[PDB]
């Protein structure tokens, strides 16, 4: 689903999986889907765009999951 | 009544043979089939002999039989000109396709006129500036001339014929004619669409201050309606031309498809092919469309048009044809866009006749061909650069590679077409800042500036200003450390009300597709016509 | 023998009938379930939607590939060309769209729902037979059209599929619903009318191809147009597939059909073969 | 001056091998054109007799 | 090839058996194809080769497959022309192998 | 234009004025030749002749040849390029030089019409659009 | 090419003699042939010439 692909890009173009190896990616956009709560899905498919109020609580959910290896 | 009637004698795909028992039309003319569920137009091609005329169908010929009526109109076939189509949508016969009622002609012309004489030519070679800096530069364009943008399909000859359309149809004080010849009925709305929002046409009681009209003849169209639908406008154009007096601007986009129509009717009118499959009146059919669009003692037809390389070959014989024809060719390059060049016009592939020290003031004149002097030597250079690297060349070679690396990317331009699918806004140059930008570059007063400075961007002003931010961008690493602090509790409220304040859609099951749907009862067996015309099922034989 | 007229124009079932069922190119029910029910005859051949009747694509058409719907996004009644080699993934990308319209459709209101038309031309029937297997154990085969006329039919039959699948498709365009329609390997369809021309005689032009094999195709993919709002405003997508032979995109027909359709989606054989997959370019 | 030769002319084979796999392409490209071209000029001619 | 495909048949229709049927040269099918529509005045395709190539050898290569009753594999020898691979003889038959067995010198 | 003849079949003229247009102007230069003075003829576009003539003969459904010309288009530049000669001395000593004008496509000089004008004429004077780049100008090979 | 080569078979058979034919451009004996081989009603061989070249 759409809303499912942005956040796997926002969790990929900002800079949340620099960490991450080039070995486990895909790993860990499934653990990046997976680990982040299926709320924030909701918002961002209703609202149609990462809103101002949604990027904070992406960035705070994004930061608080479990990447593989690393 | 009987006579000046003919009947359909046969019917080959887009080519009616129609007997007249009497009297039989011209070549050239026009005529009706009676009871067909269009409006189908047939002109007249061929005398075949023995009372049979050869014909080219308007619109498509699925539902004729051969015994149809179809009367003759004693007259080629003949569109409304004048002022009243301005503002309006003709197709290839004249009828309005716009729905906004029938067209104001001023006169009803036909479409089929002899070129204008010799002593009705004009010799007089003014710029047309178009704000293009490897148009303005390599190849500039006559103010009354006949310009060719010759491409491959997805290489940019209609981004390059709209902002065209943007930079000098405006600034022009007369009329244009866009005629849409076998291109995409979406881009013809898209046109439509975007002239109304511009104020080029207006609708309604204001369209007498329209400036455009369009005449669209697109690619869902039967090859009869692709090969006369540049001659419907033409006929516009040349109305204005001959009976107002005004300077009129003519587009064309795909003018290709008029020679490819009629190769598509030309296999059916029983004639023995020209060269790669093309019809052996290629040249006099071209040649034909192509005179009539001159500039004459009474007024001026800057006409632009596109014209597609069937894949990718310039030597095809419709793409080569129309090269002797025009006054300014621009040749775009598949190779040139793959390195993200654009427009991705061939510097030295595109000539003009207005490249002339004598027309363009020798200063412009001496850096168009310096320009195309050290890319000719970059060329020269291109597999030595492959197979060796840049490490064996000379060091007064090594500088040319880096001086003409710098000048096709400072050909390359943003468009304001183009602004929508790239985001950078457009950029208008004007003459003189492509010619000064063009002298430093060659003489080496940008040698310091890296190769990327030059990459779309407007003029020399804008390559020093993204030199800097070249250099203000390696040292914004360094900048600072962004912090989102304390802002959870100012104005972003929760996740969990933020769900709640949601609007729950209502999803619908049982999807109901039987809404107005008649459903009509199609039996098992083959339904057939006996032969007294009802419907009975297949006899059980073979 | 006897030739009877059936007294109309070339004609194939549209409706709501169609939905389900697999069909040759033709019309006629192919996967044994007995003849299309709620349906009606309409002809294969209508001229395409003129430039009043259409309307600029506004609503976006997700494919459920990452590549396609981040980087090539692909609006409802756009014409979307997938060229590539043999085996570089062309059809995996317009099989996700497919079964990503079923998990759209469970979700988005009763008009706002795309139904799929998936055109078969030239392919092996056995692979037809195993996209029937996956577009039913998946639930895509409610929503979706098949047209197949693989590469034992005759030639006659791989031309006029894709003018008989768009026939179907373009009963959802006309009442305000949208479509999805997908030509698998329309390069197999101009082999098949290349056939027709040079057995009918007729003068042939570059790589043997007639000289209405520009006309072929670009009358085909003219309806698949977004309509405007005074005649429903629906929608239908167009997904043509071009095998290129060796990655060269100059060839005559992928010239013809990159300048008809609006974009193109090259898929890279190199980035297939290093795991890129699917393999933009 | 020997080591980075050695890698010099091991980029110069890939890139005269690249060189060389792309005219090899467009070589068949305008081979099959030609046995095509050749052919539809002796139909044409034989189709005016025949 | 017809004639092995008939013998092919029986033993996947009526026996219900796995049969394999080699097809030496698939090419010198579509080379003696190519020959029968020249010798019935038929204009050639490109490079040379019938109209109906892709008919002729999709007619016998549709025949090639597994139904519920039995199995019919083909391993087909496949030449190339000139060694090139986007010659419409080879790139037609591609468009039908499952799998592709290289053996190399 | 004091002593200048121009002929013109243009594009738009039909194709039997374009084949004859060569053979028009050559008739008008044959009379300085022919009365002891001399002339110099220019068939601008003579690969553009061929083509016209080519529309003619597939049209009166003459068989075609190389690229549908017809067999007899080497004929066609032969008679026509032998007419500028040097007379001798009891036919008044006129001269008539022809300077035929030749197009080829992408430098492709074994073209089949450019093979032929090349084996009928004395010289060649070969222009080459790299050269033409260069600053050479005339871009003379 | 057929009216001097009889004149350089006079000069072998019936005189005797020693002959030097020279022949420019038997070349174009063949392409003569072509220029009326159509006209004669022969379909094209291969690169255009005569089926009888
Ligand atoms: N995104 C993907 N990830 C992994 N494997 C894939 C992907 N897409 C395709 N494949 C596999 O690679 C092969 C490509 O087949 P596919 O039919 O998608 O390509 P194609 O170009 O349509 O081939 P054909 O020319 O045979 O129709 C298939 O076996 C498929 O299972
Ligand atoms: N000036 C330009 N700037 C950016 N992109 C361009 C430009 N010109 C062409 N393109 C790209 O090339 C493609 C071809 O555009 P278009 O002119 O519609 O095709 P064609 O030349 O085949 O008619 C466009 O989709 C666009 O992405
Ligand atoms: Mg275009
Ligand atoms: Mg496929």
């Amino acid at each position: 689903p759409i809303e499912r692909q942005t956040v796997a890009v926002y969790a990929a173009t900002k800079g949340f999986l620099d960490k991450v190896r080039v070995q486990d990616i895909v790993a860990a956009e499934e653990a990046v889907i997976s680990q982040v709560n299926p709320a924030v899905f909701k918002i961002l498919k209703a609202n149609g765009k990462i809103t101002p109020a949604l990027d904070a609580h992406l960035k705070a959910e994004l930061r608080k999951v479990k990447l593989p290896g690393a | 009544p009987a006579i000046d009637a003919g009947y359909v004698s046969q019917v080959i795909g887009p080519v009616v043979d129609v007997r007249f028992d009497g009297e039989l039309p011209s070549i050239l003319s026009s005529l009706e089939v009676e009871g067909h569920s269009v409006r189908l137009v047939l002109e007249v091609a061929q005398h075949m002999g023995d009372n049979t005329v050869r014909c080219i169908a308007m619109d498509s010929t699925d539902g004729l039989v051969r015994g149809q009526k179809v009367v003759d109109t004693g007259s080629p076939i003949k569109v409304p000109v004048g002022r009243g189509t301005l503002g309006r949508i003709m197709n290839v016969i004249g009828e309005p396709v716009d729905e906004q009622g029938p067209i104001d002609a001023a006169d009803i012309w036909s479409i089929h006129r002899e070129a204008p004489e010799f002593t009705e030519q004009s010799t007089e070679q003014e710029i047309l500036v178009t704000g293009i800096k490897v148009v303005d530069l390599l190849a500039p364009y006559q103010r009354g001339g006949k310009i060719g943008l010759f491409g491959g399909a997805g290489v940019g000859k209609t981004v390059l014929i709209m902002e065209l359309i943007n930079n000098v149809a405006k600034a022009h004080g007369g009329f244009s004619v866009f005629a849409g010849v076998g291109e995409r009925t979406r881009e013809g709305n898209d046109l439509y669409r975007e002239m109304i929002e511009s104020g080029v046409i207006k609708l309604g009681a204001e369209r007498g201050n329209s400036k455009c009209t369009l005449v669209y003849g697109q690619m869902n169209e039967p090859p009869g309606a692709r090969a006369r639908v540049a001659l419907t406008g033409l006929t516009v154009a040349e109305y204005f031309r001959d009976i107002e007096g005004q300077d009129v601007l003519l587009f064309v986009d795909n003018i290709f498809r008029f020679t490819q129509a009629n190769s598509e009717v030309s296999a059916l009118l029983g004639r023995i092919p020209s060269a790669v499959g093309y019809q052996p009146t290629l040249a006099t059919d071209l040649g034909g469309l192509q005179e009539r669009i001159t500039t004459t003692t009474k007024g001026s037809i800057t006409s632009v048009q596109a014209v597609y390389v069937p894949a990718d070959d310039l030597t095809d014989p419709a793409p080569a044809t129309t090269f002797a024809h025009l006054d300014a060719t621009t040749v775009l390059s598949r190779s040139i866009a793959e390195l993200g060049i654009y427009p991705a016009v061939d510097p030295l592939d595109s000539t003009s006749r207005m490249l002339n020290p004598n027309v363009i003031g020798a200063e412009h004149y001496n850096v168009a061909r310096g320009v195309q002097k050290v890319l000719q030597d970059y060329k020269n250079l291109q597999d030595i650069i492959a197979i060796l690297g840049m490490d064996e060349l000379s060091e007064e070679d090594k500088l040319t590679v880096a001086r003409a690396r710098k000048i096709q990317r400072f050909l390359s331009q943003p468009f304001q077409v183009a602004e929508v699918f790239t985001g950078t806004p457009g950029k208008y140059v004007d003459l003189a800042d492509t010619i000064s930008g063009f002298q430093g570059v060659l003489t080496g007063k940008y040698d310091d500036l890296p190769e990327m400075a030059f990459y779309m961007v407007g003029d020399i002003k804008e390559v020093k200003e993204k030199a800097d931010k070249m250099a203000k961008d390696i040292a914004s690493r360094k900048e600072a450390d962004n912090k989102k602090v304390s802002e959870e509790l100012k104005d972003i409220p929760s996740l969990d009300k933020l769900v709640s304040e949601i609007k729950e859609v209502v999803i619908e099951e049982d999807d109901g597709l039987e809404e107005d749907f008649k459903a009509e009862a199609l039996s098992s067996e083959t339904v057939v016509l006996n032969e007294e015309g009802k419907s009975v099922p297949l006899p059980k034989k073979n | 023998d006897l030739v009877y007229r059936t007294g109309q124009i070339v004609n194939v079932p549209i409706g709501p009938g169609t939905l389900g069922r697999v069909t040759d190119g033709l019309g006629q029910p192919i996967d044994g379930k007995g003849p299309l029910t709620n349906v009606r005859s309409s002809l294969v051949e209508v001229k395409a939607p003129g430039i009043i009747a259409r309307q600029s694509v506004r609503e976006p058409l997700f494919t459920g590939v990452k590549a396609v719907d981040a980087l090539v996004p692909i609006g409802r009644g756009q014409r979307e060309l997938i060229i590539g080699d043999r085996q570089t993934g062309k059809t995996a990308v317009a099989i996700d769209a497919i079964i990503h319209q079923k998990n759209c459709n469970e979700q988005v209101p009763k008009a706002q729902r795309v139904y799929c038309v998936y055109v078969a031309v030239g392919q092996k029937r056995s692979t037809v037979a195993q996209l029937v297997k996956l577009f039913t154990q998946t639930g895509a085969m409610r929503y979706t059209i098949m047209v197949s006329a693989t590469a034992s039919d005759a030639a006659p039959l791989q031309f006029l599929a894709p003018y008989s699948g768009c026939a179907m498709a373009e009963y959802f365009r006309d009442t305000g619903k949208h479509g999805l329609i997908i030509y698998d390997d329309l390069s197999k369809q101009s082999v098949a009318y290349r056939q027709m021309s040079l057995l009918l005689r007729r003068p042939p032009g570059r790589e043997a191809f007639p000289g209405d094999v520009f006309y072929l195709h670009s009358r085909l993919l003219e309806r698949a147009a977004k309509l405007s709002k005074e005649l429903g405003g629906g929608s239908l997508t167009a997904f043509p597939v071009i095998e290129t032979q060796a990655g060269d995109v100059s060839a005559y027909i992928a010239t013809n059909v990159i300048s008809i359709t609006d974009g193109q989606i090259f898929l890279e054989t190199e980035l297939f073969y290093k795991g890129i997959r699917p393999a933009l370019n | 001056e020997h080591a980075s030769r050695m890698s010099a002319m091991e980029n110069s084979t890939k890139s005269a091998g690249e060189m060389l796999g792309k005219l090899t392409l467009d070589y068949n490209r305008k081979r099959q054109a030609t046995i095509t071209t050749e052919l539809i000029e002796i139909i044409a001619g034989a189709s005016a007799l025949m």
